[PDB]
């Protein structure tokens, strides 16, 4: 076969919205602005003694959302603030979304953390929030002529 | 003056203000607005300041051409003396009449049952409603008249039902009264679409070089070929030179500014033509596709929808020549004429003006280079190059007589003749043809010949 | 362009030699004007702005008919 | 979206100012003023055996700060008798204040944790002075437009 | 086919006007006056080994624009105290336009990167001041026609 | 428009006169005299993945300039002493003022950073010190005029 252009409309990183408490932000740094990981494997294998492989699917899905922003952004502040209150008060939970473009999104209830490290030094610094997810699960969502494909796959 | 602010600053809201080389075209109407015989407008808007009544023919005329994508800037309106005017029910309606009608501003109301009671109502409606106008119903339509010298002005409105003006000036008599006063306009409509006044229109602007456009209704337009009782057959058989194309608004609506939008700003430099281009406003034509047929014979082009959009097919004339060799031709007249004239002005107006002697007469392959004939090149109107069938070449040619070749009775009138030019003109693409193939399963092995292919046989003696 | 003209001795009457005193010498000059007043016309569209015109041509900076 | 300029004045190395005990410090090296880091994070998560997420807030904020002197610079000797009275008397505790330029600051009290090791070389050496910290938590202060932002996040 | 001159006006290097915070620059070097350059490319392509290929839109349009002066010119004096005064207050921004003659042109908010060497000969040198630009996108305002709606069949 | 001249006094490079130490440096080799150049720019730009852009400014003003003297000049002589003498005692900053004929100048502190090579040939050579400095700001205190504060619509 030829080659094949894989979509229509190249990715934009700027048209992938992030949204935490129901503020967009803004202020993102370096060539990374957001990573999303897991923290343990879907699944977990055994091996027997002749030969059966067990395998058990995991009922923990939290996950780990590294924010990249300049310390020059105002979100820093809201972030801070938002920190000590929960500190004094309690309430920590708060929703966060991210609608990637021509990719996988995202739709979960998150907390702040860890706290970054700030660095004065000749250039801007970088500082990266760690904001911590309940479900990590990535939904298709706007990609087209998935519910078609899911049936399609066999198995037994 | 005096100006109270350093800086001032005018905020309006809708849109921005939209100027360019155009040609106005001259709508003949039916009125009494004014007593000038034309008159210039540059909007709908200043019409009905003038009294125009929204709907009436000129009003309509004026908004379909300023809507095209090639439309001017500025309209010109004839005028002719109104004796009555009439409004016309041979035709099915059920819904309110909207008929806007103005004298010196009103919008008369009608309810609907039958053409006649309508009509009788709406004359009902008309009196008592202003007893300086006339109106009477007569078996299925209004006759609307002004009883003093007063303007009357019927309009058109959310109703299914046309406007005939009517007058006793024929047309063949009030043209030569208008282009006195001014002669700035090209393109020439006629309201009044009689068949003898619509050949009188077209023997004037033959005449006097300018174009002659027209919508009709007729049905005769695709009638079988034998029928030779439209009017377009009449203009076919003289041999006349003017763009008719069959439309059902043609006496609703007043299609021809749709079509003159489109040509407005259309200089002819580019050879472009009519083909395909959009008129917004009109109608695709329905009539099967052998009365399409009829039409194309009779030289009735059409407005034709294709692939969701419309489309108009072909600008042949009445004679068969395409618009756009006919507008290229006047083209070339007008601008070699300027061209040379105001050369010669330049040379009168600093006293040395020219001279008939081998001197000074070969500085015109300069002129008419420069102006008519290098714009056509750079536009691509203009053919160039060489022929590699009939091994001629395409460049222009000018010729220059001699001083010692011009006869003794010219120098005496002052008058230089025989001046000689050539041109070839570039024709655009109307149709095309397409042999596509398809191959099923392994075609067989083709011939394994590398040579190089012989061009001709060898035997030929 | 300043333009200076001097006369020529041919051209000076009698007397003035005389006088010892020269005449007629010209001078032009432009002046230079600042600026004072200045109008704006803004405008401002609220919704989708109807499609423009599509032509593609160079606009014609003369009409044809003149004569 | 376009292009926009986060600030309006330009972040100056300069501008910001240590304070420790109560005296400017002078004498910065290298690329790298000063870095602020936690020790440990705000909040652990538990998985749960039928998928609950437990979160407990940390209540330990000690932290770190870093400070990267040259070898010629008189705050050493400073430092260095500072910590000699300290080991011989107790008194160890002094304030530590660092106002920074277009992003957050720190207020707290501080002391001296580790000694940093010299390297007489060819060129000038660099000596970094580890000063921990009771609270480490970032204040937003000079930024403006924070009080009515905090308000603005939604959560449940 | 006729060779056919593509403008009417000949290009004039006069016309070339450069306004840095309201004023006309004057005193230019010979050889090139204006040099603009972005810093990345608009759009990066990730080659596939199967062969789909996807592309990515570039968010960041800085770019240094070089001009050259005379050592004798005042405004190498100007640039010199704005450079301390921006450094001993802070305000370092200030608007930058530029309009091209017969050719694109530029507008955004400029600012000073880095100061250019001193030389002393038996010549008079030059001095290429470096200026950077927040957006590096040039504009076709001058030029007149709309053809980008009628030109694409994608 | 008609061409203008810049300055009304022709750049003479005599009247570029050269202190180190509170003495006049004479015996300058051809072509360049002297070459004054910074270390690192004056503003660091970092540039955002969405758009949004912040600068920096430079707080180190380390510049070298470079001084070319021939072999039979005996500041080359003077110029190992000092090195030799700096080297056993220590102090080695001596002030350097550099005064423009119609540009910039520069006064500031300055030391021997490298020595030049020595090469003997048919012809006489030429030997470049090279002086560092500790700040390289150019200074316009020749020319009159303050326009700094007209200028500006930031």
């Amino acid at each position: 076969n030829q080659s094949k252009i894989l979509t229509l409309q190249a990715y934009d990183p700027a048209k992938v919205l992030v949204f935490i408490g129901g503020q967009r932000v803004s202020g993102f740094a370096a060539d990374t602005k957001i990573v999303i990981t897991r923290n343990n494997d879907n699944i977990s294998v055994h091996a027997g003694v002749d030969g059966e492989i067990s395998n058990a699917l995991s009922r923990d899905n939290t996950g780990v959302m590294t924010l990249s922003l300049q310390n020059t952004a105002k979100w820093n502040g809201y972030l801070a603030q938002w920190q000590r209150q929960a500190n004094v008060t309690g309430l920590i939970y708060l929703p966060v979304q991210v609608e990637g473009s021509q990719g996988l999104s995202l739709n979960t209830i998150g907390w702040i953390q860890k706290q970054p490290d700030l660095s004065y030094g000749t250039e801007v610094g970088q500082m990266d929030w760690e904001i911590g997810v309940l479900d990590a699960w990535l939904s298709p969502d706007q990609i087209q002529g998935i519910a078609a494909g899911i049936t399609g796959l066999l198995g037994l | 003056e005096y100006q109270d602010k350093v800086v001032d600053v005018e905020v309006s809201l809708g849109t921005q203000p939209i100027t360019v080389g155009f040609e106005t075209p001259m709508f003949l109407a039916m009125h009494g607005n004014f007593p000038e015989r034309i008159r210039f407008y540059v909007s709908t808007a200043g019409m009905v300041a003038d009294g125009f009544a929204v709907g009436s023919p000129a009003y309509q005329f004026a908004t379909n051409a300023f809507a095209g994508n090639f439309a001017p800037q500025r309209v010109a309106i004839g005028r002719m003396s109104i004796d009555s005017s009439k409004v016309d029910f041979t035709g099915t309606t059920n819904t309110e009449q909207v008929v806007v009608n103005i004298t010196l501003v009103k919008a008369v109301k009608i309810n609907v049952n039958t053409p006649a009671q309508i009509a009788t109502a709406l004359a009902d409606a008309v009196t008592a409603d202003t007893g300086k106008a006339t109106a009477v119903a007569t078996g299925t339509y209004v006759t609307v008249t002004a009883v003093s010298p007063n303007v009357v002005s019927v309009g058109k409105g959310a109703g299914v039902y046309k406007i005939v003006n009517e007058s006793s000036e024929t047309v063949a008599t009030v043209l030569p009264s208008v282009i006195a006063e001014n002669h700035n306009w090209y393109f020439l409509a006629t309201e009044a679409r009689s068949d003898a006044d619509i050949v009188a229109a077209a023997e004037f602007a033959k005449a006097n070089y300018k174009l002659h456009i027209y919508n009709s209704t007729d049905v005769d337009a695709y009638a079988p070929e034998n029928s030779a009782a439209s009017v377009f057959d009449t203009l076919k058989s003289l041999s006349y030179d003017s763009l008719g194309t069959s439309d059902a608004g043609a006496d609703v609506d007043f299609t021809e500014g749709s079509v003159i939008g489109a040509m407005a700003a259309n200089d002819p430099s580019y050879g472009d033509s009519l083909h395909l281009k959009t008129m917004p406003g009109m109608v695709p034509f329905a009539g099967s596709d052998t009365q399409r047929s009829n039409a194309w014979s009779r030289n009735a082009n059409i407005y034709r929808g294709l692939y969701g959009g419309g489309s108009y097919i072909e600008g042949k004339t009445s004679s068969g020549q395409y618009v756009d060799v006919i507008r290229f031709s006047h083209w070339v007249k007008f601008r070699m004429e300027e061209s040379v004239f105001a050369y010669m002005k330049r040379r009168s107006d600093m006293g040395l003006s020219m001279k008939m002697s081998d001197e000074d007469l070969p500085v015109l392959k300069s002129v008419l280079m420069n102006n008519p004939i290098n714009i056509g090149i750079r536009n691509g109107g203009i053919l160039t190059g060489y022929d590699t069938e009939n091994k001629v070449s395409y460049d222009p040619t000018i010729i220059i007589p001699k001083r010692a070749n011009i006869p003794t009775n010219d120098l005496a009138a002052r008058i230089l003749r025989d001046v000689k030019v050539e041109l070839v003109y570039n024709n655009s693409l109307h149709y095309v043809k397409i042999r596509a193939s398809v191959v099923l399963d392994r075609p067989a092995g083709q011939s394994t010949n590398a040579q190089t292919p012989m061009s001709s046989s060898a035997v030929g003696v």
